[PDB]
Parts: C-alpha cells; structure tokens; sequence
C-alpha cells in the first residue's frame, strides 16, 4: 500500500 | 472551569480559501495579498501521481490551465511558480479580506488548527499537533489538499501547515508555507512509512496543569525526581526526552498553579509507571499530549483574538 | 481517512460578535439585523442574583444604561424587552455581516459549536453536545455567558444555545435562542443539581461504525441481538435507551459496513459486559458518546457493494 495524494 | 480540545477561530482563515481546478483535478488554494498558494500536484491527472515530475510539468504549463475561484468569481492567473512543493499563482487583485499573515514552521510537539476544505469552501475545524514522527492524526478525505494549519498571535494569523498527502496508516503528511515537507516525505505515490512516533512530555505535563487547574488533582504524589531520573523512567514509556528549555516553558504554569515543573514530573512518573487505576483525568482515561504549555493558557486565561 | 472531532467554520458567528455592558457586568451579545440578543442577568449584580424579580431589575435600567460594543464603534441602544431567560436590546444599526440565519431548540443527544467568547470577541471554537441530563459539557470562564452554539448547513446558521452559567460539577446550563432554558435550570442563585448523566447509546453505535471504517474490528463478534434485549442491558450501565428511530439513523453506517444494527449493538453489549481488554478505538481508551451518525457519516466515505 503506498501514499495517496489527495 | 472546563477543559476542551479547542480550535482558534476560523474566521480570517476562511476569507482566504480559494478553489484552483485543472481540468480533471481539483483543490484549495490560500489567497493573501496577489498570490494564490496550492499543493503543486494540481498539475497533474489520475495517472500522474504513480510517478510524478513536477519540475518540467510546471513548464509545459502556463497561467490560462489554472481555474482560480472566489466562490464564484474567478480570478486571473498572471503568473506561476514553484517553490519547492507548493504553487505560487498570481492574480489581478489582492484580496479584499487578506489578515495580517506570518509564515513560521513549527517543532513536533507544536499544535495548530486546521481548516478543513474542499472546492475553496470551509466545513469543518479543529487542533492538531505535528507528531514527533513529523504526521499529523488529522481527519481529511480525497480534496482535502490545500486545507491549512495555522495559529492566531493577536491580531495576525500564522501560518504552518498546508495539507498535502496521506500516508497508508490513516495518517496525514504536508510542507510548510515555502513547500518544504514535514518529515522524509516527498509528494509521490510511493511505498511511504511514517515510523516510530513518541509522546510529547511537555504537552502531558502541560495537560496535567490544566486539570490541576480544573479540579482534577488525585494523581499530585509529593514525591520528588531529578530531571535526568524522570528523563529514565519516561524513556522507557516511549515519551520524549525532558530538556531543561521545556522546564522553562512549564514556568509560568508552574508559578501560576503553585506545584513545581520536577514535582509535576513525579506525579506523572508514578501515573505512567502504575496506570489510571480506573479514574479520568479531566475525563479522559489516557494522556493526551496535543496541548502545549501556550494552549493550556490561551484556554485557562480566556486568550480572546481579534 | 482519520476521524476527528470538528467545529463548524466559526466565520459567520464571529462577524456577530458584540459585548453587552450593563453596570459593573460585561458578557456577550449576538448582533443579528437591529437586535442584540444577551443573557439577560447583565443587569444584575451578586446580590440581585439572590431572588431576583427581573421585571423590576429592567425597569430600573435603561436604554443609556447598556453600553453595546461592537469594536471600535459603540452601537446606540433604542429600546429593550425581555424574553424568558434572554434579553433583547434594539439597536439604531442593521448588521450588515447577519448571516441567514435561524433559532432552532436541539434535543439531547444532538451536537453543535460553541464560539466561546469573552467581551465580544471570541476565544475558540469546540464541539460539544446536548447531554441527557441537559448539560453540556463545555470549556467556560467568567465573561463567557453570551457565547452561542451553533449548526450550519448551507449559509444558514442554525443556532440553538447561549452559555448562561456553571454548575457546580463544572458542567454548563444554558437556554435556546428564545430565552427558555435547556431544563430545569434557572438564571437565580438557587442550589441547582446537576441530573445523573446517562450515555448517547445511538453515538456510541455511530462511532463504533466510524472506528470500523478505520480498520478497528477488535470489538466485533459473532453474535447477534433483539432490540429490548440490548435495551435491558443499556439500562444497568447507564446508557439511554435505542429507539427504532435510532435504528433507522444508522441504516446509511450498517449498510455501507454489512453489520446490521443489531449484530453491532450485540458488540457494544459486549463492550459494556467484558470491558476493553486494554485497547482503543480511534485512538479513545472510553467509549465516545460526543459523535452522531450525522458527523461520522460527513467524514467517512466508503462504500455499499450492492
């Protein structure tokens, strides 16, 4: 699971 | 009497959120004076942010791709830049209800409110602390990315914080007001990890003083640690370090509750070392460390802004 | 992700803001169109509050009497009435910040903002709901009574509370924007009695939705119940009974989880029964009642599989 960019 | 978790009035903050679209990707901006501050990964698609390059996607864009909003009027775009992680745009007009503004970044430990948002509008608030692992527990869903931190000094609003990506953990990551992150992070969609966080002793000494103050006061032993022998027995807990500056920064609550900073440590030693014993301290059955010693006056002294 | 307690952006009600002078006492006013509403016990002192006749109390003040601030300029007080527990001052200017607004009377259970004030500016802002017992449980000093609660849906401002007075257990009584208190409770200097607090069951179930939405499922069991079953046990740990009512409230959560309603109560039953085993949910050691479905639901958005 990698980083979301919101 | 009352102990809350508080948020700094949103009021001046709100007058300065705008919404920059893209086409397909949306988020705030900041609006003081003519420059219009946005996480810089607007420039981007549902495809870009798997592996971006925000240095040259900057270039082959120009001022006419930014859709600035005021609510309804939008605004002209009359220049572009990047510093670091944020966009620097430009408009036609400075805005009408621009505060007196600083940009400051903060110490982990530190809090700040921030003002949730989504398409330029305001709808929610509240106070958050940058962990010592440099995240913040924040509350933010997809277009969240804008939404700013800041604290009220006076009359003139601080700067801290703009929201940029979550983490995998449920946790929050963002730069400072000049783009530079808090923490090893990068704005990309890649295998990020946030890492041991501690608990922030200076805040949960401060936290104490603010239910020693609102009646709480079952925990106050009259024994006694030296600094360094609370600086053993805290470590152990997965608690930051003591300095002798967060002794100083204690001061003016110790002098005004009448218990000293080293006798505080100890009533915190024995509550950390033999647990709650079923009670609440000021209604909570665990040590909140999101209070600094600033925050626990501005509450327990009625700290008005204007 | 994240789930966080969240005042509404406090912008509007700030731009209300006004402090009501009468003699020695100072307190705050909300300022909508030409009227200023206060608590009216500004006109009192120690010693009036006794056994007071507050018809009397405002026919020996006047107009000259009450000395309105709204920041640098002083509005021009042109006539007052009293209204139960809420005194109602005319004023020579419109505000021209009034906000659309309303003076809707919440039930308990129901949640709200609170823009603590002092002297007509304001201090912070905090979530807090309408307990069983009609208390809420606040953050307020001395200067704070004026203060309002509030909700905002769409540019309307629906306000429902003005802070009034401290009970002795540290809670706050209040009253609606019309006067009439939110209780038993009276602006007199009687030895009121806060009523045994009971814990907003349908809050509780909401939040434990909220925590399975992220990720929290420690709680969850296999098993099942009927609703007077749950009821029966809700009784011995002081929790308010769930009505069908509640049921349907929190069919959105249930459904956009799978759990039924019931299958989650028989957690909670659990809960109440077993204790915590020494382990959180969302980050609380005690089960939160402060959180409506209503909250949770505008800060989680999973999905229903259908």
């Amino acid at each position: 699971t990698s980083a979301v960019l919101q | 009497s009352g102990f809350r978790k508080m948020a700094f009035p949103s009021g001046k903050v709100e007058g300065c959120m705008v919404q920059v679209t893209c086409g397909t990707t949306t988020l705030n901006g900041l609006w003081l004076d003519d420059v219009v501050y946005c996480p810089r990964h607007v420039i981007c698609t549902s495809e870009d942010m798997l592996n971006p390059n925000y240095e040259d996607l900057l270039i082959r864009k120009s001022n006419h791709n930014f859709l600035v909003q005021a609510g309804n009027v939008q605004l002209r775009v009359i220049g572009h830049s990047m510093q670091n992680c944020v966009l620097k745009l430009k408009v036609d007009t400075a805005n009408p209800k621009t505060p007196k503004y600083k940009f400051v970044r903060i110490q982990p430990g530190q809090t700040f409110s921030v003002l949730a948002c989504y398409n330029g509008s305001p709808s929610g608030v509240y106070q958050c602390a940058m962990r010592p692992n440099f995240t913040i527990k924040g509350s933010f869903l997809n277009g969240s990315a804008g939404s700013v931190g800041f604290n009220i000094d006076y009359d003139c609003v601080s700067f801290c914080y703009m929201h940029h990506m979550e983490l995998p953990t449920g946790v929050h990551a963002g730069t400072d007001l000049e783009g530079n992150f808090y923490g090893p992070f990068v704005d990309r969609q890649t295998a990020q990890a946030a890492g041991t966080d501690t608990t922030i002793t200076v805040n949960v000494l401060a936290w104490l003083y603010a239910a020693v103050i609102n009646g709480d006061r079952w925990f106050l032993n009259r024994f006694t640690t030296t600094l360094n022998d609370f600086n053993l027995v805290a470590m152990k807990y997965n608690y930051e370090p003591l300095t002798q500056d967060h002794v100083d920064i204690l001061g003016p609550l110790s002098a005004q509750t009448g218990i000293a900073v080293l006798d505080m440590c100890a009533s915190l030693k024995e509550l950390l070392q033999n647990g709650m014993n079923g009670r609440t301290i000021l209604g909570s059955a665990l040590l909140e460390d999101e209070f600094t010693p600033f925050d626990v006056v501005r509450q327990c002294s009625g700290v008005t802004f204007q």
